[PDB]
This record gives C-alpha cells, structure tokens and sequence, in this order.
RNA sequence: UUGAGCCUUGAUGUGUAGGAUAGGUGGGAGGCUUUGAAGUGUGGACGCCAGUCUGCAUGGAGCCGACCUUGAAAUACCACC
RNA sequence: GCUUGAGUCUCGUAGAGGGGGGUAGAAUUCCAGGUGUAGCGGUGAAAUGCGUAGAGAUCUGGAGGAAUACCGGUGGCGAAGGCGGCCCCCUGGACGAAGACUGACGCUCAGGUGCGAAAGCGUGGGGAGCAAACAGGAUUAGAUACCCUGGUAGUCCACGCCGUAAACGAUGUCGACUUGGAGGUUGUGCCCUUGAGGCGUGGCUUCCGGAGCUAACGCGUUAAGUCGACCGCCUGGGGAGUACGGCCGCAAGGUUAAAACUCAAAUGAAUUGACGGGGGCCCGCACAAGCGGUGGAGCAUGUGGUUUAAUUCGAUGCAACGCG
RNA sequence: CGCGGGGUGGAGCAGCCUGGUAGCUCGUCUGGCUCAUAACCAGAAGAUCGUCGGUUCAAAUCCGGCCCCCGCAACCA
C-alpha cells in the first residue's frame, strides 16, 4: 500500500480491447482493470465506453496508494485513448504530462497478410 | 415517411375532468372503434382508485403514471451481423403514451371480473411501483441501461432540443 | 415444404409427379429452408414449358424453363431454381 | 505525443498531432506488406492529384448558377 | 402526403455526415449551392472525427 | 529474509434486541483519578464505514457498576481460557 | 583527303548503379528477474488457443535475426531484371562548359555468348517476424476455401543450378525531320547577384493537347505523324505452345515444334439497352412507430387432386384460385 | 478393515479456516434480438444442505451413530 504520491497511467488501447494500468514513477503496478474486466465481452470490449468504465474501475482499487497525481503513456490505436483520460480527468487526479508511446518501427519485421 | 412533417391535429379534452392526456388515454383503450364504454371504464376505474387511493383523480392518474413513464428506450440495429440494441432517449410526447400503452395492455392482461376493476388495480400498483408495467418500465431501462455504451452516427435524435 | 402441381394441357402422369417430386425435395434440402412450392406444367404445340413458385422466408421466387420434352423443361428450371435460391441465402446471410 | 502545459492545456494539442500522425503510420502498418501496392496506390494517387488539379482548373469556368 | 422534410439543409447535412463515415474521403460528392455545400461538408468534418473515435 | 513451535505480553470477538464493534464461564458496588480530567494540537490501527485502543496537550482534578432494552449484561474490576 | 557521324583527353556535376566490409536506432520474438492479478487474445459474431503452474500489462538487463519510419518526391540511377539507414574500400555508366586530338573508326545483327524478379533445386550455415503444406476452431446444405488460433519448407547468407513472368510502354534498335502549353529534375552562359531577378542554352523525365495517323480507343517532337537501315515475329478458333524426336537441366521442367480431328466462327474497339451482393440523389405502408388480421377451429365459396356414366369448358407467379 | 476427506439446485462446486438469510456458471424457463436456429442481453423458480439424534437462545457450519463414495494403509491365513 505504500503510500505512493504521484504514479505513471499507461492505457494500452488496441483495437478488441483497452487496458489500463496506474503504476508509479518507478515502473512496477499498483493496480490495473481492463475494459473486457468491467461486464463488456466481445465486441462490446471495443468501444470507448468500455475503457471509460475501466478508468473508473482502475482509478478506484488505486486509492489505497492514495494518488494525488499522474502521467498518463498512451499505447494503441483504439477507440477508447481519449474518453479514458476524460476519465482520468474526472476521476479526480492531476494530469501532469501525456506522451505517446505507440511503438513505430522504422520498419523492421514483416506485418502479417491479414484480410480478404 | 420520407417526406412530410405533417400537418398535425390536436384532439378533444375530456368532458369530467379538464385534461386531453385523459383523452389520449381513452383513446387507447378504445377498443373496436367505441369510445362511450371506454370512457364508461376509465370513469369507473378512477373512481376505484380515488376510494383505494384516498387522494384526488387527476393527480392519482398522473402520480400513478410517472412511475411507468420511462426515459431511455432500445431501438434494435444490426451492423454487419451483429444487431444489437442502442439506447436512444425517449421524446416526451412518446413519453407518456408509451406508458399508457403498457398500463392499458398490462390490464388486459392481470385478469380480474372487470374491465374497471383490473385497471384500477392496475393504476393502484403502478402508484404502489409493484404491477406489471414497472416490472416492463425496468425492463426497458435494464437493457437499455445494459446496452448503454452505443452513441452514434446519425440515425437517431440528432444534435439536441 | 408441399410441392403442389397442376397442369395446363399436360396429363400429369403419376411417374410424372413421382419424379418432379424427388428432384425438388433434393433441392430445398440442399439449399434453404422452403416453405410451399408450385409447379405448372405448360404445352404449347412445341414448347414443354414448366413454371415454379417458391415462398421462402425472404419471399417469392420463380423461374421458367422451357424444354423439349417435359423432363428436360423441369430440369432446367430446377437448376435455375437453386441458382436463384443460393443468391437469395447469402443474400440473407451477408454477415 | 508529449503535453505539458499550463492550466488551459491537455486535449486539442494532443489529439491533433497525436492523431495525425499516430493513426496514419499504425494504422498503416498494422497489416499488409504488400510490397507491390504502396507503388500502385502512390501512382493512382498522384494520378488523382494531377487530375483534381487541372479538373478544377478546367472547371473553373462556369456552372449556370 | 405533405410537405419535404427539413429542406435540404440539414438533410444535406446528414447526407455529409453518412458519405463522411462511410468512407468517401473525396470530399467530392456535395451540393453546389453554398448553403448545403457547407453543411454537406460540415457532416463531412463532423464524420471524420466520429471515424477516429471509432475503427 | 523466512516459516513453524514455546513463553512473556498486547489488541480483536458490530446477528437480533439497541444508550452499544456485549466472546464464553464464574466471581462480582469497587477501582479509576489532581503518577497534572471530558474536547482535541495531534498520529494510526481496526473498520462487519460505527464505535474501541494507544502516542503528545496547550486543558488540568474527572468515570462507571446495580438502576432502560436482551438467550447476555457490561475489558465498572478480576480469574480461567 | 575533310569533319558534321563516331571516339579520346583536361575540369567538374548529380545519382536507392554494382561488389566487398563495418556500424546505428526504433520495433517484433524469446530468456532471466521485479511489481501485480483475473483475465488475455480474436471476430461480422464466436470458438479453438494462452492464463491462478501467475498470463495480458509495466519496468530493468541480455541474446538473435531481419527490414531500414521520417526524408520520399507520376523524384533518381541502371541495357533489362532491379536498386532506399549511415560510413569506408574497389569499381561501371551518364551529363554539361571551353578547347585540343583521331579521321567514317558507323548502324543493325541470324547463329553464339553474357545478364536475367519471384518460386524452386543442390551443398553448408542461419532462423526474429511472416508464412505454402499441415493441425484445430468457425462459416456453410457441404467448405479439402476466404475468417481466426497455431505452425514446417521457404523467405536470409555463401557457393552452383534453373532461365521462366501481365519479364508490359502489352510499343525491337539506330538516325533524320515535323505547330504548342504546364510542370519535375539536373548542368551551364550573359546581364542591374544589385531581390528566391530577367533572357537563353544542353540532358533525362511527367501530363494535356495541335496537324497528321488509327477500325476506334487513343498516340501526338520521348509518335502509334513523314521517312531510311537492319533484325525478330504473324497468317481463322479449338487440338496446342500439346504430342513425338533433338538440345539443355540434379529434378521440376525450358527451348524448337507438329498432325489427325472438329467448328463457321474466334476476336478488337465502340454503341443502345438490360443487369450488378457498384456509387450518388429523391421517393413508396419499403422499413421503422402502431392498430387489426390470415395461418389453429367450425362453416361458406373457389381451385388442384381423386372419384365418376358425366363430375361441361376456360382462367394458373406477382397480374388464376367468392375468377367468366 | 483402522485412519483421514466428501455429502449443499440436474451437475460442478462456494458458503462453514469467528453460529444469526442458502449462493456462481452451465441445464431449464421466459422475454428482447435474429429470416429461423444460434451467439448476446435481462429476469425467474430451481434445496426441508445424505438420514437419525444432541449442544447452547438459534447449526449447512459444532459433536456422536448409520449409509454411500475417494485415498492412505494395514493386505504373510
């Protein structure tokens, strides 16, 4: 429990699903919560409203660390990615700085084939 | 349709009491094309529900309505193969009919001897939040509620009032 | 799924109707489920001409052959009859 | 992509350069090599431009309205 | 049998907004007149973004 | 670092009823306190979110038991656990 | 003999031109460790799959392989195939300015020789990611498929082979001549570089259009216009680029290349319709919002069938079936 | 042949590591959805907690006896 005061907020935010996970300065997880977690299945995961639930449902069950304020890292082109930090916004933190952290290969491995 | 917003007409209030929603909900329960015993059962039954209610008519109609009105209704869309429901609010002129609806056919349904007498108790119960139609009113609100992560494109309700 | 025949000016014999029959049974198993079919067989001093009507789910389809000598008639418009039944099923499907 | 700043911040800043240039390259690279078809798609895109600038070049005429 | 609805103007608006999700990044299929060319590309504008919220 | 066992201690034990986070059994109107009182500068535990323990006062000389509700009367006090 | 064709030399200029060597960053995968716990992943929906033996996420470290975001430009170089991080070494070609030099040394080329994407084959390494075959889950009437989860050859390197591609500009090479415009790129000359300025000049290249040509589509100074030199190839469609024989190849197969038979067509371009599970726009009890029905029942009426001596004849998708 | 553990919806099991009211997926039943089946979603009943006893106010929970399992053994007449 710690008595944590400032955390690092990443949201990995693919396509099928968003999770998000408040961890601290240092790296290591204090708490997590999915948007697959939160009653959403299947496609209902892939909505922005799902990740907005599952900033609620991360925010609290990290208040034990007791959080005054967060970075937020922001991985994946998803639909959730902007209504998770309304819900970080909302949920009662102070957003120190966002990044970007969707990782761009100067192309490196192949991608696979996938459609038809 | 695809045209027409259409010239729209109005409707005769009641006769005992000052109200056209009253009306509205004779004419729902007007059943075959007969209004006079229609109006004979809703008299009869707001009768009952003033001796089993003990407050006035009006206002026991209108407080036992309230409690089945409801404000976010599904309206099913399939997207692919997927279709599933997406909550669009519900415009209040909708609003109480649809309540009414449920309240006329939730009394034909309940049966009792008579006609007043089921609808009365109905009325009671709806006051009471205990009948058939808050059981359709929660229903609608649970999966409307259920299925709230739908806002979208262009289909319905656009910008605002 | 009833197949119900008629005739103008064909005598619908009984191996006739034995034969139509099994062909379109095999056909509505093999395809979509088929609710009522008619057949009208037509004769007009050469052509051996044949009609059907199935109602299914979506609604009605038909087809028109016309033949040389009655059995070749049915056969066509029963090819054409799957033929339309296959784009009317994933019609329906197009997930 | 990196929003720090004072009190009024947070939002337009972010999800504009953010979204232009995260959703273009992802959404580019998340499937299909091709190694084929960006030479296609780069020829009838040009194609294209040529052709919507000297459309409206052209269309610079007159419309009756 | 009455009377077009909402006349043209945000019509031509929805049909900006249907042609902007559905793809159509043409921007190339509007009106002509200068009151629904600029709601058609309004929709238009107002679709892209309902594009990025969602795949 | 870490189990496990053994002592010495110290906290914890809100069903219902209700003045109340009363564990059982037995004894049981005597200790608390100016070895500087109820409130709180204070700081936590527990937390079945309502009440109990202890840290330091700037205050300073006060509290319950039998007598109200319970299958039960009070960590009022003590013993065995 | 001559210098205009061709070639050489002195300066530069740009360039993913080639061969060899080295190195950098991001990312993917795996392994070890930390924090942490109930899901992850995937789809049009799902399941197979992975996870309480601690997954997914997050952080630190390490290993290995492959490709080089941005720059990136209907830009560049190459005979074509093709060639993109950055640096070094060795090396080919093109271009232009000013001169000098040789003096027709030129063009094309059957046979021949050389180069020749990808797949594949042989030997030896290497193997991240992807991915035929294969397994499984779906989908479907079936689904040896598309979709998903995995996954071996191969993709990579070194050395040989194969010698084909929609190897395409579906346009052989070389040369001359014949109205314009807008651009790109790369040199260079003069003048007020006095200001990203103006006027010319060469090369390569993109589009639009003129006459002319073409069956039309379209081509149009980089021609499919007007001509000249040389070469390759065609002679109805199928059989057939197949068989037999030769030559090459480890094989797969490549090249050369028939005939019997059979048909009166096959084809190219354009037109008018029709059609599309193509697009745009508008509308309809088309859907949505509702009310009442049919299908269950009895009866009436019509039809098919069956019957009969006859059950008169016709009407049969919508648009026949209380119809004449 | 004596030790341990289990008896709870149809089934798998939580509850009972401190006595106060029976709980979750499926199967089974509606309803919405779908062209229908499906998938999704929302509700509902589903047990006198293996049977007799007793231990205190009150026992699925604590303790005896019986039955049924599953293991460990003892298994050298």
């Amino acid at each position: 429990r710690k008595q944590v005061s400032d955390g690092v907020a990443h949201i990995h935010a693919s396509f099928n699903n968003t999770i998000v996970t408040i961890t601290d300065r240092q790296g290591n997880a204090l708490g997590w919560a999915t948007a697959g977690g939160s009653g959403f299945r299947g496609s209902r995961k892939s909505t922005p409203f799902a990740a907005q639930v599952a900033a609620e449902r991360c925010a609290d069950a990290v208040k034990e660390y007791g959080i005054k304020n967060l970075e937020v890292m922001v991985k994946g082109p998803g639909p959730g990615r902007e209504s998770t930090i309304r819900a970080l916004n909302a949920a009662g933190f102070r957003i120190t700085n966002i990044t970007d952290v969707t990782p761009i290969p100067h192309n490196g491995c192949r991608p696979p084939k996938k459609r038809r | 349709p695809r045209r027409r917003v259409i010239g729209q007409r109005k409707i005769l209030p009641d006769p005992k009491f000052g109200s056209e929603l009253l009306a509205k909900f004779v004419n729902i329960l007007m059943v075959d094309g007969k209004k006079s015993t229609a109006e004979s059962i809703v008299y009869s039954a707001l009768e009952t529900l003033a001796q089993r209610s003990g407050k006035s008519e009006l206002e026991a109609f209108e407080v036992a309505l309230e409690n089945v009105r409801p404000t976010v209704e599904v309206k099913s869309r399939r997207v692919g193969g997927s279709t599933y429901q997406v909550p669009v609010e519900v415009r209040p002129v909708r609003r109480n009919a649809l309540a009414m609806r449920w309240i006329v056919e939730a009394a034909r349904k309940r049966g009792d001897k008579s006609m007043a007498l089921r609808l009365a108790n109905e009325l009671s119960d709806a006051a009471e939040n205990k009948g058939t139609a808050v059981k359709k009113r929660e229903d609608v609100h649970r999966m409307a509620e259920a299925n709230k992560a739908f806002a979208h494109y262009a289909w319905l309700s656009l910008r605002s009032a | 799924m009833q197949l119900n025949i008629t005739g103008n000016n064909v005598e619908i014999t009984e191996a006739l109707r034995e034969f139509v029959t099994a062909k379109f049974a095999k056909l509505e198993q093999y395809f979509d489920r088929i609710n009522q079919v008619y057949v009208v067989l037509k004769v007009e001093k050469v052509t051996h001409t044949s009609d059907a009507t199935l109602h299914v789910d979506g609604g009605e389809l038909h087809a028109s052959a016309e033949g040389q000598d009655m059995y070749a008639a049915i056969d066509g418009l029963i090819d054409k009859l799957a033929r339309q039944l296959t784009k009317h099923k994933d019609k329906l499907k197009q997930h | 992509i990196k929003v720090r700043e004072n009190e009024p911040f947070d939002v337009a800043l972010r999800r504009f350069k953010r979204s232009c240039e995260k959703a273009g390259v992802l959404a580019e690279v998340r499937r299909r090599e091709f190694y084929e078809k960006p030479t296609t798609e780069r020829k009838r895109a040009k194609a294209s431009a040529v052709k919507r600038h000297a459309k409206k070049l052209a269309r610079e005429n007159a419309r009756r309205t | 049998m009455k009377r077009q609805k909402r006349d043209r103007l945000e019509r031509a608006h929805q049909r900006g907004y249907q042609a902007g999700i559905a793809g159509r990044s043409k921007e190339m299929c509007p009106y002509q007149t200068l009151n629904q060319r600029s709601q058609w590309l309004g929709g238009w504008r107002e679709a892209m973004a309902d594009r990025v919220v969602m795949a």
